[PDB]
RNA sequence: CAUGACUGGGGUGAAGUCG
RNA sequence: CGUCACACCAUGGGAGUG
RNA sequence: CCUAGUACGAGAGGACCGG
RNA sequence: GAACGUCGUGAGACAGUUC
RNA sequence: GACUGGGGCGGUC
RNA sequence: GUCGGGUAAGUUCCGAC
RNA sequence: CGGCCGUAACUAUAACGGUCCU
RNA sequence: GGAUGUUGGCUUAGAAGCAGCCAUCAUUUAAAGAAAGCGUAAUAGCUCAC
């Protein structure tokens, strides 16, 4: 009732943006701590590829390596970006392809933008 | 048999010198003309005798300029022809890798008796004996 | 058991205790900054295949950096021509008379971290070997009521055993440094 | 605000043990 | 569903340290 | 420190004796 | 002086520790 | 209780 | 004892286990 | 108001299993 | 004075008396080891046996 919403009011709700590596951004700059090959969920099945990343704020955390063709070592520098994964939890990033001293996908002729690619042997 | 000049010693093909690491080098520290002297050796060892591997001794000057004497091919060698064998025993005696009938070595002496000092064939002959015997070949009287 | 077979046994775990430390303990990141590993390399000199050994040397001043001189010039090229992709997959870089061949380095910061775990493997040895003191201590209290011996005995069984741990204590101080020092270049 | 032997709970994962 | 193994991630407590 | 960055050494490095 | 562990039926004791 | 390379422990009478 | 602290170096000391 | 033994992903540990006596 | 086959064979990048292994004969002789030590990258060269 008006009454009891000028003691108090309608309040909000505080949104929670499910990302560590916040500060805002499109993208964040790693290290990668090691590349790992956990397994997925119960509903699907096949190993796919994952890697530790230290963050340029300190917070690690480990991203994707999409792409089918993975080639990042322990120590290769590569950019964060977002986009959680379902099979792979807590694993909530992916690793830019193609930035960096990342490398790319390859042999890849559809979808060029995304992955590593850049107008193919014509 | 002379006073004793600078000169060097070397066993070279018949028909084939200049290479570096066989030749050149090797003579070439004295003050040896290479070229000269690959022309000048196969010049002569054509007609002496092609195949067979002749030492040769340079004898080079002040002038750095020289000269050389072509005698017959070693015993070794000959013998080893002779026998039809490629190298000697590795272990001489005790293993005989082949064999020369006792007229071949009459033969060996023949060829090398103007190198030889044997004053008979009978002599050179034993002289030969002497190489066989350290080369693993045994000869058949 | 017996007194003796008590010192035979304890010395016995003592020294598989040290062998399990020696093996924590043995094994080493250089593999591949062998110098022999290049000898068997037929190098061009002069166009002729002679053997690298006989053409050049090869000295590692750390196992960081290799360091291969080659008596002749054209030689030291042809060497150089085979160092990389082989089976090795190296990189020779032309860098003085001698070609430098750089090996993976470490930093310092994860020679701190490697430091640690030696010193942590070795603690693993030595309590092995303490605990087996400890042990040998507790059989010789047994052995002591069952064979009735008497204090002295017990007293000179102890310097006994005792004395066997001192030793594996000082393999096992021996093994560490050693194996720090080899980290540590 | 940064950091620390150790320590608590939380979250993921691959899903193991125990029910 | 909850221990208990592990492996990572962030975080509270802490002799204190900067 | 001078001898002497010399002898020695591929470099790296680095004396003797004497002061 | 007192106490712990250990030991001795116990007085006490220890090539143990502790104030 | 004694013997005891002091005594005691051990051992023996 | 072991780890941490203080120290150029700490069988004492302080904080832990 | 207990013991001895075997045991999971690098080891080490062993939630787990066994077994003897309460 | 200490020669010739011969730098003996093998080995070796080289091993020619002299790193090493095997052989250690024959010729010319007044004498001359397939060589005793030094030495050379190897030769050379020096000294020794006789």
């Amino acid at each position: 009732t008006v009454n009891q919403l000028v003691r108090k009011p309608r309040a909000r709700k505080v949104a929670k943006s499910n990302v560590p590596a916040l500060e805002a951004c499109p993208q964040k700059r790693g290290v990668c701590t090691r590349v790992y090959t956990t397994t997925p969920k119960k509903p699907n099945s096949a190993l796919r590829k994952v890697c530790r990343v230290r963050l340029t704020n300190g917070f690690e955390v480990t991203s994707y390596i999409g792409g089918e063709g993975h080639n990042l070592q322990e120590h290769s520098v590569i950019l964060i970006r977002g986009g959680r994964v379902k099979d792979l939890p807590g694993v909530r990033y992916h690793t830019v392809r193609g930035a960096l001293d990342c490398s790319g996908v390859k042999d890849r002729k559809q979808a060029r933008s995304k992955y590593g690619v850049k107008r193919p042997k014509a | 048999a002379k006073k004793v000049q600078a000169y060097v010693k070397l066993q070279v093909a018949a028909g084939m010198a200049n290479p570096s690491p066989p030749v050149g080098p090797a003579l070439g520290q004295q003050g040896v003309n290479i070229m000269e002297f690959c022309k000048a050796f196969n010049a002569k060892t054509d007609s002496i005798e092609k195949g067979l591997p002749i030492p040769v001794v340079i004898t080079v000057y002040a002038d750095r300029s020289f000269t050389f004497v072509t005698k017959t091919p070693p015993a070794a060698v000959l013998l080893k022809k002779a026998a039809g064998i490629k190298s000697g025993s590795g272990k001489p005696n005790k293993d005989k890798v082949g064999k020369i009938s006792r007229a071949q070595l009459q033969e060996i002496a023949q060829t090398k008796a103007a190198d030889m000092t044997g004053a008979d064939i009978e002599a050179m002959t034993r002289s030969i004996e002497g190489t066989a015997r350290s080369m693993g070949l045994v000869v058949e009287d | 058991m017996t007194l003796k077979e008590l010192y035979a046994e304890t010395r016995s775990h003592m020294q598989k205790s040290l062998e399990v430390l020696e093996h924590n303990l043995a094994g080493l990141r250089t593999g591949r900054a062998n110098p022999a590993l290049l000898l068997h390399l037929k190098v061009e000199y002069y166009g002729a295949h002679v053997p690298l050994n006989q053409i050049a040397t090869v000295t590692a001043p750390d196992p960081r950096t290799l360091v291969v001189q080659s008596w002749d010039q054209n030689a030291l090229k042809a060497i150089e021509k085979a160092i990389r992709d082989s089976d090795l997959g190296l990189n020779p870089s032309n860098k003085g008379d001698a070609l430098y061949i750089n090996i993976p380095p470490l930093t310092e910061e994860r020679r701190k971290d490697l430091v640690r775990a030696v010193r942590q493997y070795a603690e693993e040895g030595r309590v092995a070997i303490r605990n087996i003191r400890r042990e040998a201590l507790d059989k010789l209290k047994k052995l002591a009521k069952e064979l009735h011996l008497s204090e002295d005995e017990t007293k000179r069984a102890e310097a006994e055993i005792q004395k066997i741990t001192d030793e594996f204590i000082a393999k096992a101080d021996q093994l560490a440094e050693k194996k720090e020092q080899e980290i540590l270049g």
